[PDB]
């Protein structure tokens, strides 16, 4: 098959306008764990 | 721009101005008529390796002996023949295939 | 007219593409979708403001910590040298000290404030951090507290409050006051601290430098007129002099969707005839006043696990992935700590694997953030083997037998600081 | 002299061809095909202007709309308060209100305004619209009309004469008086308003904001020697304040080619053994008042359709692709509408499929432009389960039997707002 | 000292070759295979002059155009009104105004002026030309002649003298004159004229605008003692505003090799058993006073041809491209024309289809100009049914049999204006 | 800030490498290998000199020629009007006029003068050329010469005292003078001269233009107590306006390595059964009086020579390639030159095929540059068919029989001006 | 402009002004003598792989000892064998392979 990647970035008049809260997170440690520290 | 896909060899481009088709639709391979099917002289022309690169682009110029050129003509003009002629079409491009390399079976 | 041009060629390199690292101080060829030609930026007005994106007026915002309260009636707890609420100082706030949503078989949802979501977006930190402290109280209530930053500590093992007076420290008095802000210095040897929590399989993990402490001087008083619990809510935000030195992995991630596939390898079960499993007791076990898995009522019918591979460190203990069960189980708090599980039914969440000889057996964990606790600290006693009746007071008790699993239960390898 | 060049080669980025979007504000590399190597442009006099592409020069040319009737006798319709005259606001006009020709198995072709062919040219579009009307009379004729403009109302369902009053709106005087324009605002919650009409399987389509509405103030008055029937002609064209967004796919092709090929996959047609078919009555829908297409005259010999796939929307009609047939039938009008049907033959153009257990029979429909109304207004109504008595005035009435078909007859799924 | 350079690479779009089609007004990169690497020119003095492909300079040179005769003592020509000699007006010269050198199986060599070779290069032309005339008199002969240009005429089927005069003409008075030139104007409904001859197949090919026309005013008179003929030699060069539009396949090339290959796939024969042929006569055709190709002498013996393929033109006759031969005929000449073949000994060159039911049998024409031309307006009287009877004149009489061939022969279709 | 850059890309034409003929007047882009980056080259000072390759430093040199010797005893050459010594003029000597040194198998190493090595890499020469003639006297020799330079003339064939007094010529007097320079000069129908000597297959030969001769005026005179001897070595060197055109293939290569691969394809030798060979007589050559190659003692055995390819120039003699022989043979001097072998053992090295019928048979000549033209000028008349009695004296003789080979022997094709 | 398709190998060119053909026709493969079947030495010369570019593109010098070049030269020259062999062409150029690759059977 073929495969296809699509990257993407802000451009130069791009803006993030209203701050609001950030949201509930999640943490990537809690993905993997260190319990198998090579896996 | 001419995008040719699928063939290895070479591309040769032609435009004749003083012979455009009287009909809306092109014409394939060997169909063509041996005044056009092989390259002419002197008439302008650029000549690409699909090697290098697939993509031709060409600027097709306004070589017509009146003032206008008819928009929007009909292939169904026998009363103004010569309007349909050479009144209408910039003139026939010619898109042929230079070299040995067979074409894939796609 | 059609002269030659016999300048010589140039060399050049071809590649690909445009650089992928660079986002600021640089142009960037592409190869635009529009009908102009030009560089072109879409058209503003005050209707739509500058990007918010600077990040001082981030992270200047406070966020939310996990509050806790304050009894005045306590006559064990609320004394002069009492310990409140204590925990190291860094950007990103400690898991534990942050509001949390668990879901079975899912992640763990935190409440990260600003300060601590940009901070893991980068690899280092330095500055001051503001921790504001908001109280429950009204002009009844009084006392007085003595806050310290401890540079070159992470617990409080050897801390008392005769010793906290001896580092960088404030004392505040909540006489009719119910906000104060503590901005806490940033003491280290050297200029950028590396971020504690980092990536999948704890990637470029590291340690906070310093701690922070709330001691009691004096008490918390009220009268009887008057409630006798003084909630304390702490904030956190990023000083004026506080910056992030650079981009690295995401230590964190959104949760629009919690779903996680846990590696298939790592994945422990029971050996087959040895499920279903319940929580139950047996004799060889404390007397049967302790919570294992069994298989069966008949006795030495204790769920063995399957093969464990080599590779799952031996200070770790165990999450449930698939289908789990209920039990009602009890702790009774322990000396020296704030660790006591009521007694309740819980879901089983967490387990710790209790080996006799050939054979390996599960010992059950409500799925609780002090659960957590509870068992990791269990498995890090058996990793030391650590006298068998100095470990009892860590393990859940049996009431009674629960009801059994549908089938097989899945355990996966999970270890904390 | 051969002096070396060591200077370091550039870094570049090979890419097969020039922009493919950009038509304006940039230069495009290209090999000109001609003798002359420089920039060279072909010549220019005063016989040959300049391109006459400018939009608003386009689109400020006044296009026909569907013209009607004004009928002075009328003692029904011409009195205080009637609707005349009512439709949508919108660029690209309604269908309906634009002159059609329409061809058996092939795309109806509308005659669109200069304002309404570039409109389907571009995403968005804002601005005034002129209403230009023209009316047949001569000095004895007089009236007064009121037509108003209704921002954000897209329908007559609840439009009144003294509701119409209560938005802005103009009252023309027809006393000696053919011509006069109407420059309707434009009132939004929005800057730049989405097209209506877009692309194939109504591609990127939506609706207008607005309606416009013309009501009988003064009703029409005439003399016995002269013309009774006032005939008004709807004209329409750009604002000079009027503007056009953002290239999309055209909503628009030329009419040289009317061919079209609908998909294989959504063709139904009737089950083998029974066709032909010919348009008739049978006992059990409506004692046998209401046309249907059966296979033969024995009775319960009612013509069945093929399997119709799952994804066919349940309110779509459908449309005869191949050969069809002519029938006679009739429909009276229908209360609170101008919906009638003249007793006269038709062609099939239309079908409305009629469920009866596990058997699907097919309702047949004129090929005319209200009877793709009636019959998309039919397949609604068996949409939403409505009373089998209530849907009967919405279907055409049985007369006498037709002519039979060559043999099968394809029909394929289509729907209108 | 090493410094980066980040400076953002450069989108480039690699092509193979420099342009193809430009000659002027450029700068052309290549490769120069000397041992100097500047702009390097070969060197040059008076010796050596400028490059003279100045086109002003070259079609400014007569070219001799196909001479006549003009027979004082022909009291049937010699009068007033009489047409001596006319052609088409346009820079290349009708290929029957033009010495001429035919080769067997070859092609025509054709001598074209300057103005005529330059003007097959490019594809329009405009202005006027120069036609000069040159007479074999002294100072004895005397006659007047009117030259004339008649505008959108083609040919003479509706030319008279008492109609030329009413165009722009000029008269000459050969009384002690040889030379005078007449520059003719250049009138069109358009600024530039298609050039008439073009490519293969016609390629591009059309018609010429205008027609020149001499007739005689007032009879040449000469004496006794004074040669009775005098000969006109036409020539012709472009004026001083003459120019030349747009290059174009050349409509000529160079007599170096004149062989030509004619398609294959035009070619026709005689069936097996009907060949070799020889050129007789038989009853029902003309009384066998006309020349057909027999096969044998018993009767109804006509050479039948294979088969013809239906994309073959019907007007259109064939030219012999193998081995051929030769045979003696004669034509007396033709009403209205100076169309007439001396009785002689010519080679077989051209051929005519006659059809006779499932048939076809073909008709002889001598290998010369003229022959060429009788036999195209035979295929053209053919192709439009005429009469067998009014056909008769244009077919060369039958004299005596001639050789056979030495087998089948070979002919390829043509057709002319 | 990441601003686009929207900037056209350029088509650019693609190439390997640099330019490969360029030498001067320009840039080359390359990679060199140094740790410094810039425009570098290797330090000087004066104990390295500039570059000594400057064209008129070089060729400005004198190169030696082949000596002669002048006996003023010789009662039939020393006199008025003798041709003492004479060649073509051109900047490559004549190889006959060169010192040389031949091997067998290999290729004849030629000492070329430094205005002979320099043309031999250019294509095109002018201007004029100094002979320096110095000769070997003391104050008692006397004589005058006259040398002269024949424009257009390159053999001796029709050259006389008397008519080279008729170009341009000198006058030199031997009285107590040694040394004297002829500055000859340039005299042609064209600006630059083609080289005489090209490459590999006389490719790109042609001749030299002119001729220099030395003619006896007054006769040589000495003493009795001195030499009558006096040698005569003539120099080569090029004028002040001596210049060089164009880089071609060297006409030279090092004597570094002499090897040579003659083509294998044009290898001849004899039959099978007719090897061995000896150099001997027999009765139908000339009477056994002259040298031809046999297979045996009994008569007519004389060697045959295998097949002998048809695209072998007629006028070719043979050289040997593999092993050889010595052989003993004499030629006495031929009448009107000075052609003549005196009687020795030589060792075989040239070959001339002499044809009998059918049968090809071999004659031997001697490894000597006297016997390469003697076999030459032998090949030549057997090509013109020369009587069998004229070229009897250009044959090797017959004096005894010699050693035969060890094998077959192996012969390659070679043609001289 | 040499244009060479269905070739992988490179492509070396020679100039060799000094030697021009007295035939005005070309001269291909095993039928050229080894003197021009080989590249020589000193001649201005471009080599080019076929895996950058297929198209080389060179300028032909005039190098010829006279004043004037002949145009439209005869090919049946005896009297004039000298104006015919040196006089009126540029002289030969050579196109050759510089590779081990084979060529493919078209």
């Amino acid at each position: 098959g073929i495969e296809i990647s699509v990257y993407y970035s802000i451009a130069d008049d791009f803006s993030f306008n209203i701050f609001c809260g950030f949201p509930p997170m999640v943490y990537c440690d809690e993905t993997y764990s260190a319990a198998t520290p090579d896996l | 721009r001419i995008v040719v896909e699928g063939l290895n060899s070479c591309v040769w481009v032609q435009h004749h101005p003083d012979r455009p088709s009287i009909f809306s639709r092109p014409i394939i391979g060997r169909y063509i008529a041996a005044k056009d099917a092989y390259r002419n002289h002197a008439y302008a022309a650029y000549v690409q390796n699909m090697s290098v690169n697939r993509t031709i682009e060409v600027e097709v110029p306004f070589y017509q002996p009146g003032l206008y050129g008819m928009l929007n003509a009909s292939d169904n003009n026998t009363a103004n023949s010569f309007d349909r002629l050479r009144f209408t079409g910039l003139g026939d491009l010619l898109i042929g295939i230079e070299g040995e390399q067979p074409i894939p079976k796609e | 007219d059609n002269p030659p041009d016999p300048t010589p060629a140039k060399f050049f390199v071809p590649i690909p593409s445009h650089s992928w690292a660079h986002g600021t101080n640089t142009s960037e060829p592409t190869n635009t979708l529009r009908l102009d030609g030009g560089v072109v930026g879409v058209g503003r007005s005050d209707d739509i403001g500058t990007s918010d994106t600077a990040i001082s007026g981030i992270i200047g915002v406070y966020g939310l910590l996990k509050p806790f309260d304050w009894n005045a009636n306590d006559t064990g707890r609320n004394v002069g040298g009492h310990l409140l609420w204590s925990m190291p100082v860094h950007p990103q706030v400690d898991k534990d000290q942050v509001i949390q949503v668990m879901t079975q078989s899912k992640l763990t949802q935190y409440y990260l404030p600003p300060i601590s979501v940009v901070s893991s977006l980068y690899a280092y930190t330095r500055g001051s951090i503001k921790y504001k402290f908001l109280f429950g109280n009204n002009p009844r209530h009084n006392a007085r507290l003595l806050v310290a930053y401890i540079p070159g500590i992470s617990s409080d093992n050897r801390l008392t409050l005769e010793r906290a007076r001896n580092s960088a420290h404030v004392v505040f008095s909540l006489n009719e006051v119910s906000e104060f802000v503590f901005t806490v210095p940033y003491i280290t040897d050297t200029m950028w601290w590396p971020r504690k929590y980092g990536g999948p399989q704890a990637a470029g993990e590291f340690v906070a430098p310093s701690y922070i402490c709330m001691f009691i001087l004096n008490p918390l008083v009220a009268m009887e007129s008057v409630p006798s619990i003084v909630t304390i809510v702490p904030m956190i935000a990023a000083g004026d002099d506080f910056e992030v030195a650079v981009p690295a992995q995401p230590a964190v991630g959104l949760s629009r969707n919690i779903d996680v596939i846990y590696p298939k390898d790592s994945i422990i079960s029971f050996k087959s005839g040895y499920f279903p499993v319940y929580v139950g007791s047996w004799h060889s076990f404390f007397d049967s006043t302790k919570a294992i898995l069994r298989y069966g009522a008949v006795s030495d019918h204790i769920a063995q696990l399957g093969n464990i591979p080599a590779n799952v460190n031996r200070k770790a203990f165990w999450i449930v992935v698939g289908d789990t069960i209920k039990f009602k189980t009890k702790l009774d708090k322990i000396n020296g700590t704030e660790w006591f599980i009521p007694e309740g039914e819980y879901t089983l969440g967490y387990g710790v694997v209790w080996r006799d000889g050939a054979y390996a057996y599960m010992v059950p964990y409500p799925l609780t953030p002090l659960g957590e606790k509870i068992a990791q600290y269990t498995a890090s006693l058996l990793a030391s083997n650590t006298a068998i009746s100095q470990i009892r007071p860590y393990i859940p008790d049996y009431i009674v037998d629960s009801a059994a699993s549908k089938d097989n239960i899945l355990w996966s390898p999970i270890e904390d600081r």
